[PDB]
């Protein structure tokens, strides 16, 4: 078994006026960049 | 605003050969503004390869 | 098993007037450019 | 048994009047550009 | 079994005299450029 | 097993008028650059 | 306002070869905005390949 | 508003052979605006692909 | 409003060869608004390929 | 604002070729803006790889 | 099994007077761009 | 504001071959802003590599 994950939960945010930015991201592992 | 012209003669991306040519010109230079997401590669070589992945963000302005 | 995953719950944002992004992004591995 | 994805749930916005971005987005994997 | 999903769920905006945007997007992997 | 994982939780953020970025990021291991 | 023209003689994105040409002209520079997603190349190779996705943003403006 | 002319001889887009020529002019420059997505390529190799997928945004403005 | 004309003499999406020619000229430069989604791609290549899927957006404006 | 042009003779990515040529003329230097994520390479190799991924970030204004 | 699946649930929108978007998109994958 | 140009006969970004040539011009120099990620090589090799990932930031401006 392998596993990448992100948990992101509950954001509260009534009369909002300005700015907000909520952002999640996951990426997979085990690349191979070749030059010969 | 943005992006707006005024004055006398000023130009945004301009064609090769403004000057006296017996011989080849190609491309030219290149400008970029702020809040951005630009990876960038300048190369001379025989072989060459660019991969990019995975770009997140807000790119936002607020002016009330 | 391989897994790769996000999860985002529960946004509360009533009487909104500003600006706001909600995002959620998930992006796979093992990639692999070559230049022979 | 391999798995990418998104979970995104319940979005409580009522009398709004500003603006407002509810986003979710999932990308598969295992790409491979090939220079010779 | 290979998987990709998007789950986004209930959406409450009475009375809406702003602008809303509710999006859901999903994308499949594997995907292979190839310069010879 | 093998196992890398981001948890984040819970923003409280109401009435808010500035900036705020909240992000989170999971990035995959055992990547091998080779130059012949 | 966005992206609006005043004045003189201004210019936005123009045409090659505006001098005196005996040779060949290409192409020319480029110019970007704000608030922007762009990954870049500028490449003299002999193959170039660019390969780029998964790219999100809210992207707005708000002026009430 | 947006994309609006007045004054005198201003220009957008404009087209090859302004100058004196005896050669071959081909193309021009590029001008983009604010609050967008643009991955962006500018080459002169012998083979050249560009491959882009998977864009989301809102793209919105208000001014009530 | 949006995209009107005034004054004196203006332009937009000018033709090729305005000014003295005795050779080629083809096309010429390119501007763009605010708020949009656009992958861009300028190549002075042998052979040349873009492709692009999958694009979101609201794209809207209130002005009551 | 951003990226606005007055005076006189002012230029944004000049094409190549404004002097005097008998030989081979190609490409041009490069700017880039604040707030911004862009890696970068300058190459003269007999061959070339560039390879980047996962990117992220906020790249907002506010002006109230 | 080879899924991709966007399910969106429930929009509760009376007396609306400014403006909504409520939009869904699913995208397949294994696409294949080749230069010889 | 950010990237703005006025005065006389100022330039970004410049092409190649602004002398006099009888031989081989190719690319230029860089120039890079603040707040800002970028890794970078410089190589007279016979074969170069360049591989880089995992980048994250804020990237923001307030003026209010």
């Amino acid at each position: 078994l392998d596993n990448v994950a992100t948990y992101a939960g509950q954001f509260n945010q009534d009369y909002l006026s300005g700015m907000a930015a909520n952002m999640s991201g996951t990426f997979g592992g085990a690349n191979m960049p070749n030059l010969y | 605003g943005f992006g707006n012209q005024g004055g006398f003669g000023n130009s945004r991306g301009g064609g090769a050969g403004l000057g006296n040519n017996q011989g080849s010109n190609m491309g030219g230079g290149m400008n970029f503004g702020a809040f951005s997401i630009n990876p960038a590669m300048m190369a001379a070589a025989q072989a060459a390869l660019q991969s990019s992945w995975g770009m997140m963000g807000m790119l936002a302005s607020q002016q009330n």
